[PDB]
RNA sequence: UGCUGACU
DNA sequence: TCGCCAGAGGACAGCGAGTCAGCAA
DNA sequence: CTGTCCTCTGGCGA
């Protein structure tokens, strides 16, 4: 997810909008080298479009991508590399963040 | 070369306004005014005689522009 | 014998769908009535059709009618084998209850090597394309989209969008990045023409 | 700045 | 054995313009 | 007041 979203953002920054689903399908059909080749090819062959990226249909896509990220992939989870890395930050009312043991 | 040949009403309004603001700033009147103190009446008198050396620069939605002459524009 | 009425309606709708995509279909198939459909053909493996394309005679399509009310990965493989051996690239899987959710991403996973696509059986009982409000869609060719963008000084983004899961983008089998011309019958101007990028 | 009235 | 279809409540944020006055904190 | 948006929230086969 990290690398997929990174590459999708790299392509959105220049306006390429088919590259989004193309990257996602390249991923599912398959990580950094697999995605970065296509993403660099897009960003190179489709530059000159940093000024033509501030359009509706390019802002909706970035909005949706980042919103889905913050909404679905930032929940507390058992840690990958060390299985016991949930030092659960759990914030009370603003001005209060409490880590556990 | 591809836009309409006529002068839209917004273009007439802005051209009259600019010609009037020029006349009012002591610009030479090429229309032989006949005792009128309004610069807008003088600007209309000039527009009717086809004496306005202004270039309407019509902008297309991608930055490309087309430069038309106020003389080469069908005023309705 | 209502199963036969459903089979006949679905077969007629799929013949119309294949003709609208530009496949060689005869008038009799498009004008086939029930009495003669049931006369010819009972099963769900001899309803499978294989159609050819106007141009690119190698480019043909294959329509499936799986038996399993809920097709799964194994069912998909069993005739992806058929397609790979008969040397075809496209398919069309008419399913009776749905596809188990893993299958939908498998059909997507098969790269342009063997591009498949699913259709529910209740989606084919009628031709939506024949509704009063649905306009006529026409997949533009790669050389007409360029002339459009040049005439309007456009970019491909900055054009209205049509969803890739649109019930009329799934029917006309339009891939992503393709522009479709749309002829709206307008009460104001007659035959208004619009364009939508499939995404 | 707010609460009371008031006008179309 | 928990992911996603379903399923629940909780929170927020909006609620037509524009005027005139007085009184009081 | 009412609506969406948002955030969970435990519950059967793969």
């Amino acid at each position: 997810v990290i690398h997929l979203l990174l590459c999708q953002l790299r392509v959105l920054e220049v306006g390429a909008l088919q590259a989004v689903y193309e990257l996602e399908r390249i991923l599912n059909r398959f990580i950094r080298e697999e995605l970065e080749q296509y993403t660099t090819e897009i960003v190179q062959n489709n530059l000159l479009g940093s000024q033509g990226a501030h359009v509706k249909n390019v802002c909706e896509s970035k909005s949706k991508l980042i919103a889905l990220f913050w909404k679905a992939h930032m929940n507390a989870k058992r840690c990958p590399h060390c299985k016991t890395g949930r030092s659960v930050v759990r914030k009370e009312h603003n001005s209060k963040l409490t880590i556990t043991f | 070369r591809i836009t309409t040949p006529y002068m839209t009403k917004y273009e007439r309004a802005r051209v009259l306004g600019t010609r009037a603001l020029q006349i009012a700033m002591c610009a030479p009147v090429m229309v032989e005014l006949e005792g009128e103190t309004d610069p807008l009446l003088i600007a209309m008198k000039e527009l009717k005689a086809r004496k306005i050396p202004i270039i309407i620069r019509r902008y297309l939605p991608d930055g490309s522009y087309e430069d038309w002459g106020v003389d080469e524009l069908i005023i309705t | 014998e209502e199963e036969t009425y459903r089979l006949w309606k679905i077969r007629k709708t799929i013949m119309q769908l294949c003709h609208d995509r530009g496949y060689l279909v005869t008038q009799d198939e498009l004008d086939q009535t029930l009495e003669e459909f049931k006369a010819q053909s009972p099963r769900r493996t001899d309803l499978t059709v294989l159609v050819a394309h106007n141009d690119d005679p190698t480019d043909q399509m294959f329509v499936f009618f799986p038996e399993e009310p809920k097709v799964g990965i194994k069912t998909i493989k069993v005739y992806c084998q058929r397609m790979q051996e008969e040397n075809i690239t496209r398919a069309l899987i008419v399913v009776q209850q749905g596809m188990t959710p893993s299958a939908k991403q498998s059909l997507v996973d098969m790269a342009p090597k063997y591009i498949l696509e699913q259709f529910l059986q209740q989606e084919l009982l009628i031709n939506i394309t024949e509704h009063e409000l649905v306009p006529e869609h026409v997949v533009m060719t790669k050389e007409e989209v360029t002339e459009l963008l040049a005439r309007y000084k456009l970019r491909e983004n900055q054009l209205p969008r049509i969803q890739a899961g649109d019930p009329v983008a799934r029917y006309f089998g339009i891939k992503r990045g393709q522009v479709v011309k749309i002829i709206r019958p307008s009460e104001t101007a007659g035959r208004y023409i619009t364009y939508r990028l499939v995404q």
